[PDB]
RNA sequence: AAGUCUGGGCUAAGUGGUAAAGGAUGUGGCGCCGCGAAGACAGCCAGGAGGUUGGCUUAGAAGCAGCCAUCCUUUAAAGAG
């Protein structure tokens, strides 16, 4: 998730099972549907709810325009 | 390339005895003679280790004589990997059968590809006058891809120096190279 | 014994291709400054010969067996000795005597000094181009 | 050597150079290059200068024609 | 793993590890060998462990020569059964090996690499072993 | 402490020591510590 | 019962006075290479600099995520680390 530009909010147990909560730019979240299942061997899930927009870093915002 | 090595006569002494005392029993011979000799083990080792069965060793006898020999066989102690006894063939001016090294030249195509140069022969049997031993014999191996060989039939030959074994006798080969991507089967 | 013998030679060859080679404390400075007195003396002199650094022990046997008196100034210390006659031996010894007397305190002092063929002297050497 | 992209054509590396070529440059197009951004460099020559990109081209995926 | 393709006899008497090695006491193919310092029946599974270890360390490269071969059938009575009522069943094959035998040899690889491989394969073996290199003494036999 | 029959240098900074009769390995790295046993 | 006998050596574990793979700067003795007053090994005083961010990759990997390349340069010496 850090590979996807993510600020990590924390972790917690659930069904044991550990949860992970973090802000990932939806931009870097296409493949994560089956990219999760690839790394948990068919034992993963996620939810994803928009929290906020924010200015993309100038390395991109001054480059996506091309 | 002209190695010499001090060698002393022996008669009744027990081999066990000579061996306890640093010495290495052995015998020198040829069609004309036969003497039981011994040599200091570490002196002989320093020598033979580079002389092998390849280059003339020259025996400095105590009576003063100075015989050029080839080492003809070296008996090993099977349990300890020590040399137990040496045979010294006393070279005459006739031609004599012998082993001469094969230096394998260059770097084959089968290496640089994965493979390995199996050197089926690291020297060769040869009729030759003592007055011209080639401390070498080059073989171009560079043309080999993995799968290929090279026999005595190839292999140049200095004059001269004839073979002394069927040229149907393979001397190198490039075989494939172990590899873990095999394995699981 | 050793390949410090291919160090005597190529440092006695390009030593016995002159007559007035001087000496200085040539390690003291950064790799910026140690390309500064190096760009300049590769211009303010001749060829690419500022300090052709090699061992104090080697130069002293070298400037001993190739005769040249023996620059008994002091080969001691981080000393690489600026081949002054492997450059156009001139009043360009100021290119040195100025370089370090400004850039970092004592940043290129001298020591031994052989002028023409006879030894100059200590401070008779930095006053020998100023 | 940023300049080297407009003398052979390419804009990218070769990922596996050595056997793969995707362009070429000769003994003289290296000398012109050994001149432009050269008040900088390090040395001052032309043959102590050309062998400075003649292998900075093979570090990506372009060879030297001789 | 290793075992005879066919035999004349299914089972054979145990015999006896007296003696130095009869044969195979010099290196004869590669540049480095592993030689046995103690007598044993070495099993196929052992030899095979020994091999695999070497290849996994070479990891593409080199030739491993395997100079012993397990052709002596090993018998075992079924667990929890009494004495008698016939010789037991063949459960595997072993190589009789006596001191001074070169068991494996390697070639086409560095000294700092055969050394290790051979160091390792020793570990899989149930005896003490020295690592050797070719010598003239070898060449001379 | 790792207590083992086989103690060895693990990394280039590892150090083998014998103390009060007993072979140890000490190291910059706390995981590398070993007493033989 | 009869030597706290004589001479040379080793052991520091009460080893002697019950055990294996294997591990080990234990200790004593051999042997063989390598460096060494053209000044080594250890410590410490400098230097460790360029082309250059090595291309791609990718949001960015600038000597160090990873596919690969790995030449030369002023040099006493400074790996595209
Ligand atoms: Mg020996
Ligand atoms: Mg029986
Ligand atoms: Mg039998
Ligand atoms: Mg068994
Ligand atoms: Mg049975
Ligand atoms: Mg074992
Ligand atoms: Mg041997
Ligand atoms: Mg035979
Ligand atoms: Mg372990
Ligand atoms: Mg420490
Ligand atoms: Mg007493
Ligand atoms: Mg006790
Ligand atoms: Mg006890
Ligand atoms: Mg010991
Ligand atoms: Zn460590």
């Amino acid at each position: 998730l850090n590979a996807r530009r993510g600020q990590i909010l924390g972790m917690e147990p659930r069904g044991n099972a550990q949860v992970i909560r973090a802000f990932v730019p939806l931009a870097e979240m296409f493949g994560y549907a089956t990219d999760l299942r690839s790394k948990t061997q068919g034992r993963g899930s996620f939810v994803m709810f928009f929290d906020h927009y924010q200015e993309v870093p100038k390395q991109v915002q001054e480059k996506l325009i091309k | 390339m002209e190695y010499r090595l001090k060698a002393y006569y022996r008669e009744g002494e027990k081999p066990s005895a000579l061996r306890r005392a640093g010495k290495l029993p052995g015998v020198m011979y040829n069609r004309h003679l036969n003497r039981k000799v011994y040599v200091d083990l570490v002196e002989f080792d320093k020598v033979f280790r580079q002389a092998s069965i390849h280059h003339v060793i020259v025996l400095e006898l105590p009576d003063g004589q100075s015989l050029p020999t080839l080492v003809r066989q070296v008996n090993l102690d099977k349990r300890r990997r020590r040399p137990e006894h040496v045979d010294f063939f006393v070279l005459s001016d006739e031609p004599v059968e012998m082993y001469v090294p094969l230096r394998f030249v260059g770097t084959p195509a089968g290496v640089r590809a994965g493979g390995v140069l199996q050197e089926i022969h690291r020297d060769i049997l040869v009729k030759v006058s003592p007055r011209n031993i080639p401390e070498f014999i080059e073989v171009d191996v560079s043309g080999l891809e993995i799968g290929d060989s090279l026999h005595a039939s190839d292999l140049k030959l200095p004059p001269g120096v004839e073979l002394a074994v069927s040229p149907e006798e393979t001397i190198a080969a490039v075989v494939p190279p172990e590899d873990v991507e095999k394995l699981a089967e | 014994k050793r390949n410090v013998e291919l160090l005597a030679t190529l440092k006695e060859n390009l030593e016995r291709a002159q007559g007035s080679f001087f000496l200085v404390n040539y390690q003291g400075l950064p790799a910026k400054e140690t390309h500064a007195l190096r760009q300049a003396l590769k211009q303010n002199g001749a060829r690419l010969f500022v300090a052709k650094n090699t061992l104090i022990r080697l130069a002293l046997k070298e400037l001993g067996l190739p005769e040249l008196d023996g620059l008994q100034g002091p080969s001691a210390v981080v000393f690489y000795e600026d081949p002054v006659a492997a450059a156009k031996t001139l009043v360009q010894f100021a290119k040195s005597n100025p370089k370090g007397i400004p850039q970092v305190k004592s940043g290129l002092l001298q020591g031994q000094i052989l002028t023409a063929k006879d030894v100059e002297a200590l401070a008779e050497l930095p006053t020998m181009d100023e | 050597s940023y300049l080297i992209r407009k003398a052979a054509g390419l804009e990218k590396g070769a990922h596996k150079p050595g056997r793969e070529k995707v362009g070429r440059i000769t003994w003289e197009q290296v000398l012109e290059i050994a001149k432009q951004k050269m008040p900088d460099l390090n040395t001052t020559d032309l043959e102590a200068a050309a062998r400075m990109i003649a292998g900075s081209a093979r570090s990506m995926g372009v060879e030297v024609v001789g | 793993m290793l075992m005879p393709r066919r035999m004349k006899y299914r089972k054979q008497q145990r015999g006896r590890l007296k003696g130095a090695t009869k044969g195979g006491d010099y290196v004869a193919f590669g540049d480095y060998g592993l030689v046995a310092l103690e007598p044993a029946w070495i099993t196929a599974q052992q030899i095979e462990a020994a091999r695999v270890a070497m290849v996994r360390h070479f990891r593409r490269g080199g030739k491993i020569f395997i100079r012993i071969f397990p052709d002596k059938p090993y018998t075992k009575k079924p667990l929890e059964v009494r004495m008698g009522k016939g010789k037991g069943n063949v459960e595997g094959y072993v190589a009789v090996v006596k001191p001074g035998r070169v068991m494996f040899e390697v070639a086409g690889v560095t000294e700092e690499q055969a050394m290790e491989a051979l160091r390792i394969a020793g570990h899989k073996l149930p005896i003490k072993t020295k690592i050797v290199r070719r010598d003239a003494y070898d060449e001379a036999q | 402490m790792k207590v083992r029959a086989s103690v060895k240098r693990i990394c280039d900074k590892c150090k083998v020591i014998r103390r009060h009769g007993r072979v140890y390995v000490i190291c910059e790295n706390p995981k590398h510590k070993q007493r033989q046993g």
